[PDB]
C-alpha cells in the first residue's frame, strides 16, 4: 500500500494505489484507500483492510454528526484531534497485528492566505500527528520510495493538474521498487484513484485522467 | 351526545367526572316548550316574510334556543337524579361545572 | 380523573403550539422546501436530519430540539448499525410519535411541540417527497402536498391550499410560501431545501443574498 | 393547575433578581465591559468563561456562581474534547439556557438569576461583539449593544439608551455605564474587560489604581 | 372501592377498541385471511410473528405495535433457543394474555387493544386453522371459523354469520370479508394471508394490482 | 391522544 | 472444504462439496455447506463446523427479524454489514483455533441493471469485506485450485446452466488437487450441493442436475 | 406555602443561636484572638481548620462540629492535592456559605449555626487580619475587627464598638473581649489564639496558668 | 410544627426513661462502681467498653443494648487503628452524643435511653475518674461525683448527695449506694467496678458470695 | 400518636395467640417436656434448634415458623463459625426478642406468635433446665419450672401450678401436662423433650405406640 499527497498552489491532491495481499498472494486488484470523509477533507488509510476501512467509515460518521448537532463543521484543528484519538484509541489491537495508519488531507476555509490553504497531515500508531511543512507526505509499505521521488519532483507541481502529475508518478515509483504496491495495470484498466481538494470542495478525479497521465509516464520511461 | 350537547360535568369522590348531556334532565314539559318556541318562531316567519307553514329549520333553532336556555342554571332538577347518579356510579358527588365554554417559545 | 387528564393536557399543549410562529414546508420540484418565520440568527427551527431526511418543528424551543437531538442520535445509530440508506423518513416519524405519546402520558408537563418530518429521493432516483406531521399526543399523519405548523394554522393553510402547484420551481414555491405565511425579509426568515438533486446530503440553508435573490 | 403554579414561580424568580444590585455589558471600541455594583472583595459577578467567552450575572450568588462553574466546566471539556477556537458564547448562552429552564420546571425552587454571556472576536480577527441574555426560565435574548441586570433596569436602561455610542473608547464606556448605572467608587465597583485586543485570554479585571486613573 | 375503579378501566379500555377501525380475521381453504380497515399506508395493523404464525390487533397504534414487537422478540428467542417449528400460536397468545392482565393490572392505563393471534399448518401438513383472540383484561377466547376486532363488531360478526363458508377460496372469502366489513378499494383496505402452502414463511401481503384482481 | 388504528 | 460462487448473465450461482475430516480421517460423507439464508441471498461458511452452522443460522435469524420489525428487508449493504460485525466478533475464537469464514451470493433487486445484480461477497476472519468484480470467488482449502480453474473456464459461463456446470467442475478440480475436499461419490451417490439465486428468488438445484453434470466431467477427463 | 415554611425555618434557627453562649472574635497586634463563654472542659467551640486558619461557631454543639470537621476534611484534602499555601480562609468560607444554603434549603430542619472563620498572614509576611461571619442564611459578611456571635450580641457588639483598639497587645485585647463579653473565670473560658509570629502552625490556645496570668 | 413533634419525643422518651429500673455509678477510692437494680440474671445493663470505659445503661433494653455493642464496635475499632491507649472515654461520650441526636432527629421512635459513660486512669497512673451522662435529646454533662439514671432520679440523687464521701472505700460506697437506691440482696443487684489498680482490663464483676461480703 | 399504635398493635398481636391451640414445656427428671395439642400430621410447633436447644411456640403457623427457620440458621452459622458448645439457649433466646421488638415496631402487621426457647445441660453435666418465653413484644421472661403459650394460658396454668412437681420422671410430667393442658389421643398431641442423657442431639419425638404407652 501507497497513498501519497500533495499540496498545490490553492488546493491539495491525495492519491492511493489498488493493491491488497496476504503474503505473496495478490488478493485484490480494486480496493479504493482513499475516501472523501467530508467537503473539505480526504482520509487515506494504510494498514489492515478492515481496521482500515472502519476508521474511515466512523469518522466521517463523527464529522458529519458534530456538524448536524452545532449546525458548524469544526475547525480543521478539531477534525485533526478527532482523527488523533481514534488513532490512539486502536493501540491496543496495534500492537496486536491490527495497524491502522490514516493520513488526513484538508482545505481549510478559515485560513487567511487562500494559496497556501492545503493541508497535509501524518499520524503514527501512538495518535500523535504533525502537519506537514514539506509540501508532501505519503503512508504505506512505498512510502520512503514515494517520498523520494516527490522530494525531486516537487518543482514541477504549479496547479492541480501537474500536481495530480506530480502524484501518479510517485505512485509509479513506489510501485517499480515495492511489490505490496500496485503499479497501473493496463491490461485490466485499473488506475490509482485520486481526490482533489481545493476552494470548492472535494472531486474524485474521473478514471480518464488518470489514465492519461499513466499512458504519458510510461511512455517516458520507456 | 356531541360536543354542544354537553350539559354538565360532575367530579365523584374518586375524581372522575362524567359529561351529562340534556337527555339526563329530558322532560315531556321541555318537549312542549320546544314545540311552542317552534311555533312562535313560524308565526315571526309569516308575519315577516309572509311565507305560510312550519320548517324543520325552525325546530332545530328552537331546540337550541331552549337548550342554550336551561343551561345557564346548574341546580334544575331535584336531589333524587343526583342520589340516583351516584348510587349508579358508585361513588359521592362533589363538584359540579358548566360548559359554557412561560418562555423559550420559537 | 383520566378524563380529566387528557382533556386538560391536550389543552396545555395545544395552546403553546398556537402561541408560537409558524412554519410552513411544501413540496416543489427539486424536493421539499422549509419557511419559517424566525427573527433570531442563533436559534433555529429548521434541521438536517439524515441523508435525504429533514425536519422542522414550532413550539417550545428547549423541547423540540431536545426532540431534535434524539432524532440526530437515532438516525446516526440506524445508518453506522446497518447503513446510510436503511434509514428513512418513515421510521424516524414513527419514533418520534412513540416518544410524544409516551412524554404526553408519562411526563408532567406534555410537549407544547408540533413535528414536521420531510423526506426527498436518493440522487438519480425518482418518488414523491413525503411529509408526516406529528403532534403533541403521539398523532402521525401523512400530508401529501404541505404541512403548517404552529401559530394559527387555518389563514396559511387556506391560502396555500389557493396557491399550491405541484412542480413549481423554487422561487414560485418562495413566493407561495412566503405569502401563505403572510396571511417577511431575509432578516425575519429562516429557509432550507431538502434539494433532490444533491448526491448525498440534501439539506441545504438558503441564507443572505441569495435568499435575497430568491425572494 | 399546571400554568398558575408556574406564575407563582415566574414572580418568586422575579423578586429575588429585584432585590439585589445592578450589572451593566456593553459593547465598546476594544471589545466589551462588564460594570457591576459590588461591594465585597472576595465575591465576585463577573468571570472568564473561556479565552474569548465573559459572563455576568444577577441574583442569588450561590446559584449563580453555581451556574459560573457549571459553564467553567462544560466550556474546558469542550475546548480540550475538539479545539479551543471551536467553544464559541452562543453554544455557552445556549446550555445555560436548557439549564435554567430544566432547574425552572423540575426543581423546588426556580434560581433567582439572571445571566449574560458575552463573546468578542479572536485575535487580529474582525466580528461584533455578541451579548446574550439568559432569563430564570431559559429564555435568551441576543443585545446588539447592552444588558442590565439585576434590580430595577429600567431607569439604567434608559439612561444607557441615550448615552451610548459605538466604537466608543474603553474611558467613555466607563463613564456612560458608572452614569447609567447610578440613576459609586473603586470601592464599590467590579470592573472588567473583554479585550479583543489580548492574543489569546481575552478577559482582564481593571482593580485599584488603574481602574482609579479611568473612572 | 376497587370493583368500581376496575369497572372504570374495563370501560375505558372498551371505548378506546370503539374508536379504532374494524378488522376481521377468517379461514379459507389455503389458511387464515386477514382484511382490516388502514387508509395510511405506512402504519399496518396485520404482521408476520413467526413462521406459520400471523398476528392483528385494533386500538392505540402505540400500544398493539409496542405488544407486536414484543411477540417477535419473544418468538424469535424461543425459536433460536430451542427450534422454529416448537414455537406455536399457542404460546404467543398465552403470553399476550399474561401481558395484557398484568398491564391491566397494574399500570396506570389499560392498554386499549384488542388482538388475534393465527396459526396455520406446516407446508405438506394437514390441520385446522387456530384464531384465538386476547381482549384488554387478559381473557382469551379459542374461535373456529372468524375474529372480529375493534369498532362496532356487532354487524359485521352477524353478516361474517350469514355469509361464512369453510373452504371457500381466496377470491370468494375476501368477498364476503370485504362485504361483511363494510356493515373500500386498495386505497383503503389491509390485506395479507397466513398461506399454509408456502413452504416456510406463511404470511403473505396481498397489495396493489394484485389486491386489485382479487376483489 | 388521537392515535387509533 | 471448498465453496465456489459465480455470477452468471441474471443471476449468481453458489455450489459446495461434502466432507468434513478430522485431521487425515473423513468423517462427514455428507454435510450441506451452502444455506438459503433469505430469498435473496445464499451463505457457505468454510471452517469450523459448529461455528459455521451456528453462523449460518444466527445470520438468517437476524436478517428475517428486522424484515418483521421494519415491514421491508435491509439493503445489500445492510446485510454485507450484519455478516461482517458477526465476523469481527469470533475474531478471538478464530485465533483460539475456531475460526470460520462465510462467502455471501446475493441477488440485487434495487440494482439498476438487471443483468448484472449478482453480487458476491468475500470476508477475513478480522471481518473486513470485499464486493468481488472479476465473477468468481471460492472459499476453503480447496479455494486457491478452484480459482485457478474457474479464471480459465470462465469465458464458457453464458447463462444459468452453464454458470453450475463451470461451478461443480471448479469443485472437481479443488478436490483432484486436495485431500480434503470430497469431490463427487459414484458409488454412494453423493454430489455437491448448489443455489441459484436470479430475478425469481433462490432455490436449490435439485440432486440430479447436478448428478448428470458431475458424470458429464467425469466422463469427459476419463 | 413554601414562603411561610422558610419563615418558621428562619425563626427556628434565630432562636436556636439566641439559645445559646456568646463567641467574640478579634484582631490585635499578633493576630485574631478567640474568646469563648465554654463552661464544659471536653467540649469546645473554637478550632485549628488549617495552618492560618482558624473557626468558631455558637448553635447546636453537634452540628457545628459537623461543620467543623467538614471543614477539616476539605482544607486537608486541598492542601494535601494542591499546596498548603494555597487553602486560603476565603475559600473556606465560601464552602460553608454554600454547604449551609444547601442545608437551609434542602434539610428537613435549617442547622441552628453561626460560623466565623479568621485568617492571618503567613509568618514573616504582612496582611491585615481576615474575618468572615457566616450565617444559617448562608450569608457570608466580611469583618474588619471583630465578629460576635450567639446568644444577645447587641451590648457585646456595642461594649466592643467603644473598647476596640487596632494594634492592641495580646493582654489588652482579651481585657476588652472579656469586659465586652460580660456585658468569668479560667474555668468558664475558651481562649485561643491566631498567632501571626508562629512558623507553621498558627493556632495556639491559652489555658489553664498561662491564661490566669493573661487575664 | 418543629415545636410540637421535635419537641414530642422528648415527653415520649422522658416516660419511656422512668418506666425502668435505677442505676447509679459513682467515684470511690479505687475508681468507679456501677449499682443497678436489675433482676434477670441474663440481661445486664452494666457493662465493659475499652480496657479503662465502662458503660451504664437505664431504659428500652434493645435500644440501650443496641447502643452497648455499637460502642464496643467503635471503641476496638479505633484501638485496633490507632493504639489502645488512644481510645478514651471521652471520645466514646461524643460518639454516644452525636448518635442519640441523629435518632431523635430522624428516625420514628426517639431512643429511650439514658447513658453513662465511665473511665478510670490507667495502671500505675494517677488521675481523677469522669464520668459522662448522655441523654435522649444527644445532650451530654459531664459529672464530678455521681451519676443516677431511670426511674425517679430524685430521691436517690439527694440521698447520695448526703452519703456522698471522696475516698469512700468500696465497702463504703457498695453500702451508700445501695441505701441511696432504695430511697436488695444479690438476687438483684447487679454491680461491677472500674478497679483503677487492674493492669490492663478494668472492668470487673462482683456477684455471688464475694458480693454477699461486700454488702 | 405512638401511644394509640402501641395499643392497637399490642391487642391485635394478643387476639391471636389466644386465637390459637395450647403449649406447654415444663422441667423434669430427664430434661425438659414439651407437650402441644396439634392435630395435623404435617405442621408442626416443636422443633430442635441446636444440639441442646430446643423451641416451642404458639400463634400463626408461616410466621413462628418463619421464626424456626431464622433460629436454625443463626445457630447453625454461629456453631460453625465459633464451636457447637458456644451457642446457648440464651442467646437464641436474645436473638428472638430483638427481632420480634423490630417486627413489632418496623413491619406493617406485628407477628402474633409466642416463643419458648428451652436448653438443657450438655451430656454428662449437671446444670438445671432453663426457660425463656418471648413475647410479641420483644419482651424476654426467665421461667423456673414451666411455660404456657397460646389459647387460655391462666386455666393451664393454674393446673400446673398445683401438679407441678420437680424431678418428676418422664411419665408422671407427662400426665400432669396433659391434665392441665385439658383444663387428648396421640392422634391430637406433639409430644417431644430435651432428653439430658442423650450424647449430643438432645431433642427426641415421642410419636405412635412408644407415646401410646407413656400415656
Amino acid at each position: 500500500t501507497t497513498i501519497v499527497a500533495l499540496k498545490y498552489p490553492g488546493g491539495v491532491v491525495m492519491a492511493g494505489d489498488r493493491r491488497s495481499t496476504q503474503g505473496n498472494m495478490i488478493s485484490g486488484r480494486d480496493v479504493r484507500k482513499v475516501y472523501i470523509t467530508d467537503d473539505y477533507t480526504a482520509t487515506g488509510i494504510a494498514g489492515t483492510a478492515a481496521v482500515a476501512v472502519e476508521f474511515a467509515r466512523l469518522y466521517a460518521v463523527e464529522l458529519e454528526h458534530y456538524e448536524k448537532l452545532e449546525g458548524v463543521p469544526l475547525t480543521f484543528a478539531g477534525k485533526i484531534n478527532r482523527l488523533a484519538i481514534m488513532v490512539r484509541g486502536n493501540l491496543a489491537a496495534a500492537m496486536q497485528g491490527l495497524l491502522a495508519l490514516p493520513l488526513l488531507a484538508g482545505y481549510d476555509i478559515h485560513a487567511s492566505d487562500p494559496q497556501s490553504a492545503g493541508r497535509i497531515v501524518s499520524f503514527d500508531a501512538a495518535g500523535g500527528w504533525n502537519i506537514e511543512e514539506e509540501g508532501y507526505q505519503a503512508v504505506g509499505s512505498g512510502s520512503l520510495f514515494a517520498k523520494s521521488s516527490m522530494k525531486k519532483l516537487y518543482s514541477q507541481v504549479t496547479d492541480g493538474d501537474s500536481g495530480l502529475r506530480v502524484a501518479v508518478e510517485a505512485l509509479y515509483d513506489a510501485a517499480d521498487d515495492d511489490s505490496a504496491t500496485g503499479g497501473p495495470d493496463l491490461v485490466r484498466g485499473i488506475f490509482p484513484t485520486a481526490v482533489i481538494i481545493d476552494a470548492d470542495g472535494a472531486v474524485d478525479v474521473p478514471e480518464s485522467r488518470i489514465a492519461e497521465l499513466a499512458r504519458a509516464i510510461i511512455e517516458s520511461r520507456s | 351526545e356531541i360536543d354542544d350537547n354537553r350539559f354538565l360535568e360532575v367530579t365523584y369522590a374518586n375524581g372522575d367526572k362524567e359529561v351529562m348531556y340534556f337527555k339526563d334532565f329530558n322532560s315531556g314539559a321541555m318537549i312542549q316548550n320546544v314545540v311552542d318556541r317552534a311555533k312562535k318562531n313560524a308565526i315571526k316567519s309569516v308575519l315577516e316574510t309572509g311565507q305560510p307553514g312550519l320548517r324543520i329549520q325552525h325546530l332545530l333553532d328552537s331546540i337550541v334556543d331552549e337548550f342554550a336556555e336551561n343551561e345557564d342554571l346548574p341546580n334544575t332538577t331535584n336531589p333524587d337524579d343526583w342520589a340516583r347518579i351516584s348510587g349508579k356510579k358508585g361513588e359521592r358527588i362533589v363538584y359540579i361545572r358548566t360548559l359554557v365554554t412561560l418562555g423559550q417559545y420559537l | 380523573s383520566p378524563e380529566q387528564a387528557m382533556r386538560e393536557r391536550s389543552e396545555l399543549a395545544r395552546k403553546g403550539i398556537a402561541r408560537a410562529k409558524s412554519v410552513v414546508a411544501l413540496a416543489y420540484a427539486g424536493g421539499v422546501l422549509f419557511v419559517a418565520e424566525n427573527p433570531s440568527r442563533s436559534l433555529q427551527k429548521i434541521s438536517e436530519l439524515y441523508d435525504r431526511v429533514g425536519f422542522a418543528a414550532a413550539g417550545k424551543f428547549n423541547e423540540f430540539d431536545n426532540l431534535r437531538r434524539g432524532g440526530i442520535q437515532f438516525a446516526d445509530t440506524r445508518g453506522y448499525a446497518y447503513d446510510r440508506r436503511d434509514v428513512t423518513g418513515r421510521q424516524l416519524a414513527n419514533v418520534y410519535a412513540q416518544t410524544l405519546g409516551t412524554i404526553f402520558t408519562e411526563q408532567a408537563k406534555p410537549y407544547e411541540v408540533e413535528l414536521c418530518v420531510a423526506e426527498v429521493a436518493h440522487y438519480g432516483e425518482t418518488k414523491r417527497p413525503e411529509l408526516y406531521r406529528i403532534t403533541y399526543d403521539g398523532s402521525i399523519a401523512d400530508e401529501p402536498h404541505f404541512v403548517v405548523m404552529g401559530g394559527t394554522t387555518e389563514p396559511i393553510a387556506n391560502a396555500l391550499k389557493e396557491s399550491y402547484a405541484e412542480n413549481a420551481s423554487l422561487t414560485d414555491a418562495l413566493r407561495i410560501a412566503v405569502a401563505a405565511l403572510r396571511a417577511l425579509g431575509v432578516a425575519s426568515l429562516e429557509v432550507a431545501v431538502l434539494d433532490a438533486n444533491r448526491p448525498r446530503r440534501a439539506f441545504r440553508r438558503i441564507t443572505g443574498s441569495a435568499l435575497q435573490a430568491l425572494l
